[PDB]
């Protein structure tokens, strides 16, 4: 049917940039920037939430067939951001990218685009999209926190309270290779359990069974604590 | 699942068979397969703005329909640059045939082809996309018997929860519904099945039922057959931009009945239906499936009809 986007842990230590030695540490650091430079750009251009995560997710599926030792990150995310402007119906002018990307990146770091910075980008797109396998549609984690926490009947103030910080959290996730380890759904739910415990809040008080426990299993269909636990830990990491 | 690898050297192309919105189609043969294919390319080169945003929807739209009524994209290919969607290919769509003059429909071969139309139709409407080109060139015909809708290139998702608003000039003037003419920008899937009722009518006669060079002068056609708009039978009409603009000469009464009296009774209480003015009383496509002239239609027990091998 459709391919599968996600990898195991064991998985995403051998990238093919590990491969060509790149250690896991900067690996990890180029991710963090080139998504960080995808939101940075993309809020200059008042793209919303839904667009700059599909751009990030392009960038982290990107990586995992290509290496940053082969492709500098900030061309790969212009042209991410890019796309994913076409395919959210929110198109931006890759000229606009461009002058976004020149004015937020020092000059060291806005050398990746070379002497045509537009071509850079124009020519991977094809690159991309051959990549990506022509699979366009992507779900974020934002759509289900929304739907979830508003089927959740208690205090006002708190709920409210819960999802802001939760939001936020979904948004450091994307940093982070979290988006090709688990469907959106669990990062939803994972994003609510660790707002809930940082607020000292008892989420399970505001659904139709105060006495289960597992509350997140009206959601999500048989995702473990320890799931969820791993999900939150990562998280916390870039907080570290 | 692995798209976008493959390379055009591994289809052998015999020739143009259409003109697309953003590159040609093409007839192929697999070299592995020995499968016939129809290639539509899509160029890269020497756009402003890249991979075109109008392919990105079809794609977006296609990779989510499988439907044995509708066109089912098998693979992308590539350049050894454009790109080229692939298709199985078809061996006739219904403008050609139609204009071939070597074929005529029998009523048990209309019910066939209008059954797999509108169960088509239905699928995609019950996965909220609008199709907008409906039209003879865009629906595909097996020497089987099989058809499948094509060309979802002006597709659109439509939310189906709370209105909102979309381009006007969709579909093909001939095949164009009342509300489009008269400007209306919050539509609904009723713009298709007013096309579909155009393909069941031209079925019988053969000729577009339609047939205008301007909006006015179409809107003037539609009227003569099927009344003109008013609020006796299309109370909202009043509330469009170009009601008042755009007036048919004289107030017609509907002679659809009369005009399309030659048609058996079963197709023509269906046509009428679909041709209803008012898109909220026009059936739906699901609708068209519950007439007397569909609701029993058995596909398997039909014989497939007598259609040239060009
Ligand atoms: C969806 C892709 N796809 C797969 N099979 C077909 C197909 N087979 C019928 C056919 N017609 C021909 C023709 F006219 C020729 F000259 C030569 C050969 C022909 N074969 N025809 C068309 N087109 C028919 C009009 C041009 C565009 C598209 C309309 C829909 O995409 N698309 C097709
Ligand atoms: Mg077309």
């Amino acid at each position: 049917t459709k391919p599968c986007w996600y990898w195991d842990k064991k998985d995403l230590a051998h990238t093919p940039s590990q491969l060509e030695g790149l250690d896991p540490a900067t690996e990890a650091r180029y991710r963090r920037e080139g998504a960080r430079f995808i939101f940075d750009v993309g809020t200059r251009l008042g793209l919303h939430y839904d667009t700059l995560a599909t751009g990030i997710i392009y960038f982290h599926r990107f990586y995992m067939f290509h290496s940053f030792k082969q492709f500098p990150r900030y061309v790969t995310g212009a042209c991410c951001l890019f796309l994913a402007g076409k395919v959210e119906e929110t198109p931006k002018k890759c000229k606009d990218i461009i002058k976004t990307a020149r004015s937020l990146l020092n000059d060291v770091q806005f050398g990746q685009f070379g002497d045509d910075p537009k071509e850079e980008v124009m020519v991977l797109e094809r690159i991309l999209l051959q990549t990506i396998k022509f699979d366009l549609q992507v779900e974020h984690p934002y759509q289900f926190l929304l739907k979830y926490a508003k089927q959740l009947k208690g205090d006002k103030n708190k709920i409210q309270k819960l999802v802001q910080m939760a939001w936020t959290f979904v948004n450091d996730s994307l940093c982070t290779t979290l988006s090709l380890q688990w469907e959106p759904e669990i990062i939803a739910v994972a994003v609510m359990y660790l707002a809930g415990r940082l607020c000292k809040f008892e989420i399970q008080e505001w659904t139709s069974k105060p006495m289960y426990r597992r509350w997140w299993e009206q959601f999500v269909q048989d995702v473990p604590v320890d799931v969820l636990e791993d999900i939150c830990h990562q998280i916390l990491d870039l907080y570290s | 699942s692995d798209w976008g690898k493959r390379c055009v050297d591994k289809f052998d192309i015999i020739g143009i068979i259409g003109e697309g919105t953003y590159g040609q189609v093409y007839k192929a043969k697999d070299k592995d397969t020995g499968e016939l294919v129809a290639l539509k390319k899509v160029r890269l080169d020497n756009e402003k703005e890249g991979f075109p945003i109008t392919a990105i929807r079809e794609i977006k739209i296609l990779r989510q329909l499988i439907h044995r009524s509708v066109v089912n994209m098998k693979e992308i290919v590539t350049d050894k640059g454009a790109f080229y969607l692939v298709f199985e290919y078809m061996d006739h769509d219904l403008m050609g045939l139609l204009e071939s003059g070597l074929v005529h429909f029998s009523e048990d071969h209309i019910k066939s082809f209008m059954k797999q139309l509108m169960e088509g139709l239905e699928y995609c409407h019950k996965k909220n996309f609008l199709h907008r080109d409906i039209k003879c060139s865009n629906i595909l015909l097996n020497n089987s018997g099989q058809i499948k809708l094509a060309d979802f290139g002006l597709a659109r998702l439509y939310n189906s929860e709370e209105s909102r608003p979309y381009t006007n000039k969709v579909i093909t003037l001939w095949y164009r519904p009342p509300e489009l003419l008269l400007g209306e920008e919050r539509y609904t899937p009723a713009i298709d099945v007013w096309s579909c009722g155009c393909i069941l009518g031209e079925l019988f006669t053969k000729k577009p039922i339609f047939q205008a060079n301007l909006e006015l002068a179409q809107l003037e056609l539609i009227s003569r057959l099927c009344g003109s708009p008013c609020p006796a039978v299309w109370p909202d009409v009043i509330k469009l931009p170009y009601f008042n603009t755009m007036k048919p000469k004289k107030q017609y009464r509907r002679r659809l009945r009369e005009e399309f009296s030659f048609i058996p009774s079963a197709a023509l209480d269906l046509l009428d239906h679909m041709l209803t003015l008012d898109p909220s009383k026009r059936c739906t496509a699901e609708q068209t499936l519950q007439s007397d002239f569909l609701k029993d239609v058995e596909l398997s027990k039909m014989a497939p009809p007598d259609l040239p091998h060009w």
